[PDB]
C-alpha cells in the first residue's frame, strides 16, 4: 500500500539538488485507518488512555518494551508522542510518562526504529532545550523558586540521560546524529539571551557526550563566561552579591554543572 | 531571541505548512514520519575508486617517467 | 490410482498387525492437523532453556502430535538481574545500586545450603565489586562454606531472623516487579520468592504480585498481524560470475563469499579494521588491507559456506571432497573433515552450534561433529543427490531436500527417516522450518514455494509468485510467520504463510486500485504469464543482481546478498 525566463531551473538545480541531498521518498502510506485490524487500533486506544492505576501504567510501558506485533502502530506512537509533548508542554508528570513511553519503545529490539531516529530526536531535543517546561512557576515565594527549579531539573537531567540512551542504540546513525546533536547543542548554546533551563539542558548534552568534543567546548568557555556572567573587569572578590539576569542558585548550579562536564577531560 | 538568522528564516518560511500539519495530527523537512529512509554504517565505493584509480595512473606518470 | 493405494495402505496395515480399530484411530489420528502450541517459541515467561547434560539428542519419551496439549541454578538467575540493572546510567541508577546488595547476600546464604560448590562459585564471582561499599563483611563471609558454617557467623544467622529492611520508591518497586514478571522460568520466579520470604520491602506482598500479574494479562497483543519488512541489500560488485552462495553472520559484521577459484572471502559489513590486531601491535602496516581477508585452504569450488552462532567460526564445503574450519579471529584453517567422496553442497551447522550436517552429490545427507574428524551418522533414502539441508530449531531432527521433487525428515540418533513429503514437481534448492516448528516450507527450482506441516504430511498449500525460475534463498519472520524468498528472477518476496489455514491471523477491518490488476494486464498471454497466491503481499526487485541470502535478522530488518551481475 503506497499513496495511491524558464521556470524549470529551479525545479531542477534546488528541488532536486536540495531533495537528493537529505535521501528519497516515495509515499510511504500513514493514514486511510484500513490499514489496521480492529484488535490493534483496540490495543492502541487502550495503551493510549492509560499513559491502583500506576500499575496499569506500568503494564502498558512494559507492553511497549517487550511484546512484539506493533509494527504497525510504531508510526502511531510516534504521532502521538510529538503532539502530547508540543501540544501539552506544561504538565511535567505527563512529560515524565512520555518520555518513559519513549524509553520503553527504545529498548525494544523486536522493532525496527532507525527510519523513526529525525522525528524522534527533536522531542528529546526540545524537552532538553525547551525555553519554558511548566510555565507555570507560582511565583512571589523562593522556596516555590527552588521548588519548581528542581521539577523542571528533573526533566533536563531525565531528558539527557536519555540522549545518551539513542547515542549507544544507534551507533550504525553515527557520523549522522552525533554531528547534528553536538551542533544543535552547540548552535543553542552560543548565544546570551536564552533563559537559565535551556543553558542548563545544552550542558547537561553537552556532558552525555564524551572525549574530544567536550575538549571542542574548552576554547569558547571564557567568552561564554564573561558574557553571560558580567566579569567586566572584577577581580573575584565581591562574586557573591555582585551578579545579572541570573540568580545566586541557579549561577551556582551553572558553576557546578559546567565543571560536572569537564572533569571528563582531565581524568584521561 | 531575534538575533539567529537560520532559526529565524525557518521560523517564517515554514510557518503555514507546520499549522496544517499540527493541525492534522491531533486526529527540509524533518517531521514527516513515514517518508524517511535510515542511515548505512558503511556503504561501499563504487565511483570515488574510479577517479581514484585515475589520479593514482596520473601521480604514477607525475613520477617522472618510471614504470 | 489414490483408491488403490487405500486398498494397500489398508491390507499393508492387516498384514503388518494392527487391529481394526486400531488402524482407524492411527488413520483418524493422520488425517487432522497438527493443533497449536501457545508457547510456540518457548516465550520467555513459561519456556525454559535447553538442557547443558552433555547428552546427545533423542527424539523419545515423546508423545504424538496430534493430541492436543502441550534447578535453574542462581548464578544465571542473579546475572539476568546484574547485566540489566548494570545497563544503566539512568535516573534509577543508585536505587539499583542500593538493593543489589541483599538479593546476593540472601540468594548466597540459601544457596550454602543446598549445594556448596555452586555458593563457591557464586560468592567469588562477584565479590570485588562493593567491597569498598560494604566493608569488611564479604571477609567474615569467607569462612561460610556448609549449614554448621552458617552457625559460626553471627549475622549469618541473624539473617535468617532479622528480615533486611529496604525503604523503596513505588516506580522502583513496580518496575522491578513487572521486569520479574516478563520473564519468570529464567529465574525471575526465583528472584520473587526471595524477595517475599526474606526482605522487608517499606512503601502485603502477594497480593502485589497478584495485581501485577493481571494487570500485565489485561494488555497483551492475542493475534498478531502482518508487517513489512526492510531489507538491506548488500551487493557485490566485481565478480566475473565466479561468486558462489555467501553468507552473513550474527550481529552482520562478517560476509563471507565463496568464489569459484577456491577461496573463501571475507568482508567487514562496517568497514572495520578486521585484522584482530591485539594491542601488542608488533609489525608488518606495510602490506595491504583492504578491510577483507582471503582465506586459500581448498583445492575445489566453494559451494556452500555457514556461520556458527557463536560466529567465531566459518564452515566451508567445497568439491574437493572435504569440508574446512577456519577460525574467525586469526583467519587460518583448524580442521579438514573427510567423509565424502562427491562434491559437498551444503553445510549448515545446529541451532546451538554442537553439530554439523552435510549435502553431496552421493545421495546422501552426513551428520559430524566439530571435534570428530569423520562422520557419525549417515542419512540415506533419496533417490537422487541431496541439495540442502537445515535443522530443526531444537537441534534433533534433520530437513534434507533433494532433486527428485522431494524431501525428507529424519531421526538424528537413529538415523532413519520419519517423513517424506511428496508434491513437488522439480528440485528442491531450499527448505526452512519455522520457529514454531509445526510447519516445514521449502522452495523448488519450479518457482513454487510449498508448506506441509509435520504431523500430518500432508500438503497445507503453496505459493506461486516467483518467476519459474530458482528461489535460491529463505528466513522466516524471528516472532510470527512472514517468509521471506530471495530468489533467481531477481526479487524479494515476502508471504503470509497464515491466509488459507485455519489460522487466519488477524486480517484488516475494511480495498486497492493496483491489487487485481497488475496480473489481470496478462499482455504477454494468460499461459504464458504467472498468477501470484492470495498469499503474496509485496516483491522488491533489485534491478539485475539476482539475491544468493536472505538473512532475517532479529528487528524486523532483512538482508538479502547477492552479485551485480554483468
Amino acid at each position: 500500500l503506497n499513496d495511491n525566463s524558464a521556470s524549470v531551473t529551479d525545479t531542477g538545480a534546488s528541488q532536486h539538488l536540495s531533495n537528493v541531498k537529505p535521501g528519497q521518498n516515495t509515499e510511504v502510506k500513514p493514514l486511510v485507518k484500513h490499514v489496521l485490524s480492529k484488535e490493534l487500533q483496540i490495543y492502541f486506544n487502550k495503551v493510549i488512555s492509560t499513559l491502583a492505576a500506576q500499575h496499569m501504567k506500568q503494564a502498558a510501558l512494559t507492553s511497549l518494551r517487550t511484546d512484539s506485533g506493533l509494527h504497525q502502530l510504531v508510526p502511531y506512537f510516534i504521532q502521538f508522542i510529538a503532539e502530547q509533548i508540543t501540544q501539552n508542554l506544561s504538565d511535567l508528570q505527563l512529560l515524565t510518562t512520555i518520555l518513559e513511553m519513549i524509553y520503553s519503545l527504545l529498548s525494544n529490539t523486536s522493532i525496527f526504529l532507525d527510519p523513526y531516529i529525525h522525528s524522534l530526536m527533536p522531542s528529546i531535543l526540545t524537552l532538553l532545550l525547551a525555553k519554558k517546561l511548566g510555565g507555570s512557576p507560582k511565583d512571589d515565594s523562593p522556596q516555590e523558586i527552588h521548588e519548581f527549579l528542581e521539577r523542571t531539573n528533573a526533566l533536563r537531567d531525565f531528558a539527557a540521560s536519555l540522549l545518551d540512551y539513542v547515542l549507544k542504540k544507534f551507533p550504525q546513525a553515527y557520523k549522522s546524529l552525533k554531528p547534528r546533536v553536538t551542533r544543535t547543542l552547540l548552535k543553542t548554546f552560543l548565544d546570551i539571551n536564552r533563559v537559565f533551563g535551556t543553558y542548563y539542558g545544552c550542558l547537561k548534552g553537552v556532558s552525555v557526550l564524551e572525549g574530544e568534543s567536550i575538549r571542542f567546548f574548552l576554547g569558547n568557555l571564557n567568552n561564554w563566561a564573561r558574557l553571560v556572567f558580567n566579569e567586566s573587569g572584577i577581580t573575584l572578590d565581591n562574586i557573591e552579591e555582585h551578579l545579572t539576569k541570573f540568580t545566586k542558585e541557579e549561577t551556582q548550579i551553572l558553576v557546578d554543572t559546567v565543571i560536572s562536564a569537564l572533569l571528563v577531560l582531565k581524568k584521561d | 531571541d531575534r538575533d539567529d538568522l537560520e532559526i529565524s528564516v525557518w521560523k517564517t518560511v515554514t510557518a503555514k505548512v507546520r499549522a496544517e500539519i499540527c493541525l492534522k495530527r491531533t486526529e527540509l523537512q524533518e517531521y514527516d514520519i513515514s517518508n524517511a529512509i535510515p542511515d548505512i554504517v558503511y556503504e561501499g565505493v563504487n565511483t570515488k575508486t574510479l577517479d581514484k584509480m585515475e589520479d593514482a595512473s596520473v601521480d604514477r606518470m607525475l613520477q617522472n617517467g618510471i614504470n | 490410482s489414490a483408491s488403490d493405494l487405500n486398498r494397500i495402505v489398508l491390507e499393508y496395515l492387516n498384514k503388518k498387525g494392527y487391529h481394526r480399530t486400531e488402524a482407524m484411530l492411527r488413520a483418524e489420528s493422520g488425517r487432522t492437523l497438527t493443533p497449536q502450541n501457545k508457547q510456540s517459541p518457548a516465550n520467555t515467561k513459561t519456556g525454559k532453556f535447553p538442557e547443558q547434560s552433555s547428552i546427545p539428542p533423542n527424539p523419545g519419551k515423546t508423545a504424538k502430535p496430534i493430541s492436543n496439549p502441550t534447578p535453574e541454578n542462581y548464578i544465571r538467575a542473579y546475572s539476568m538481574l546484574k547485566n540489566w540493572v548494570d545497563s544503566s546510567l539512568e535516573i534509577y541508577k543508585p536505587e539499583l545500586s542500593y538493593i543489589m546488595y541483599p538479593i546476593f547476600i540472601y540468594l548466597f546464604l540459601n544457596l550454602v545450603a543446598k549445594n556448596p560448590v555452586y555458593a563457591r562459585r557464586f560468592f567469588d564471582r562477584f565479590s570485588p565489586d562493593f567491597k569498598d561499599f560494604h566493608g569488611s563483611e564479604i571477609n567474615r563471609l569467607f569462612s561460610v562454606n556448609s549449614i554448621d558454617h552458617i552457625k559460626e557467623n553471627e549475622v549469618a544467622s541473624a539473617f535468617q531472623s532479622h528480615k533486611y529492611r529496604i525503604t523503596m520508591s513505588k516506580t522502583t518497586l513496580n518496575l522491578l516487579l513487572y521486569f520479574l514478571n516478563e520473564n519468570e522460568s529464567i529465574g525471575g520466579s526465583l528472584i520473587i520468592s526471595v524477595i517475599n520470604q526474606h526482605l522487608d520491602p517499606n512503601i502485603d506482598l502477594k497480593l502485589e504480585i497478584q495485581k501485577v500479574k493481571e494487570s500485565r494479562d489485561a494488555i497483551k497483543l492475542d493475534n498478531l498481524q502482518l508487517a513489512l519488512p526492510s531489507v538491506c541489500m548488500y551487493t557485490f560488485q566485481n565478480t566475473n560470475k565466479d561468486m558462489s552462495c555467501l553468507d552473513f553472520s550474527d550481529d552482520c559484521r562478517i560476509a563471507a563469499a565463496g568464489f569459484q577459484d577456491s577461496y573463501i572471502k571475507i568482508w567487514s559489513l562496517d568497514g572495520s579494521s578486521l585484522n584482530n590486531p591485539n594491542i601488542a601491535l608488533n609489525n608488518n602496516d606495510k602490506d595491504e588491507d583492504p578491510t577483507c581477508k582471503t582465506l586459500v585452504g581448498h583445492s575445489g569450488t566453494v559451494y556452500s559456506t555457514s556461520f556458527s552462532p557463536d560466529n567465531k567460526y566459518l564452515l566451508s564445503g567445497s568439491e574437493d571432497k572435504t569440508v574446512r574450519l577456519w577460525s574467525m579471529d586469526t583467519h587460518t584453517a583448524l580442521v579438514s573433515y573427510k567423509g565424502h567422496n562427491h562434491p559437498v553442497w551444503d553445510v549448515s551447522f545446529s541451532p546451538l552450534g554442537h553439530y554439523f550436517a552435510t549435502a553431496s552429490h552421493d545421495q546422501t545427507a552426513r551428520l559430524w561433529s566439530c571435534d570428530h574428524i569423520y562422520p557419525l551418522r549417515i542419512f540415506a533414502g533419496h533417490l537422487n543427490d541431496v541439495d540442502c539441508v537445515s535443522f530443526h530449531p531444537n537441534g534433533c531432527y534433520v530437513f534434507t531436500g533433494s532433486s527428485d521433487k522431494t524431501c525428507r525428515m529424519w531421526d538424528v540418533s537413529t538415523g532413519d527417516s520419519v517423513r517424506l513429503f511428496l508434491g513437488h514437481t522439480a528440485p528442491v534448492i531450499s527448505i526452512a522450518v519455522c520457529p514454531d516448528g509445526r510447519w516445514l516450507s521449502t522452495g523448488s527450482e519450479d518457482g513454487i514455494i510449498n508448506v506441509w506441516d509435520i504431523g500430518t504430511g500432508k500438503r497445507l498449500k503453496q505459493m506461486r509468485g516467483h518467476g519459474k525460475n530458482a528461489i535460491y534463498s529463505l528466513s522466516y519472520s524471528k516472532e510470527g510467520n512472514v517468509l521471506i524468498s530471495g530468489g533467481a528472477d531477481h526479487t524479494v518476496r515476502v508471504w503470509d504463510l497464515k491466509k488459507a489455514t485455519t489460522e487466519p491471523s488477524a486480517e484488516p477491518d475494511e480495498g486497492d486500485v493496483t491489487a487485481s490488476i497488475n496480473q489481470d494486464i496478462k499482455e504477454y498471454g494468460r499461459r504464458r504469464t504467472v498468477i501470484p497466491t492470495s498469499d503474496l503481499v509485496a516483491s522488491f526487485y533489485t534491478k539485475k543482481t539476482p539475491v544468493f541470502k536472505v538473512k532475517f535478522s532479529r528487528s524486523n530488518l532483512a538482508l538479502a546478498g547477492g552479485a551485480f551481475r554483468p
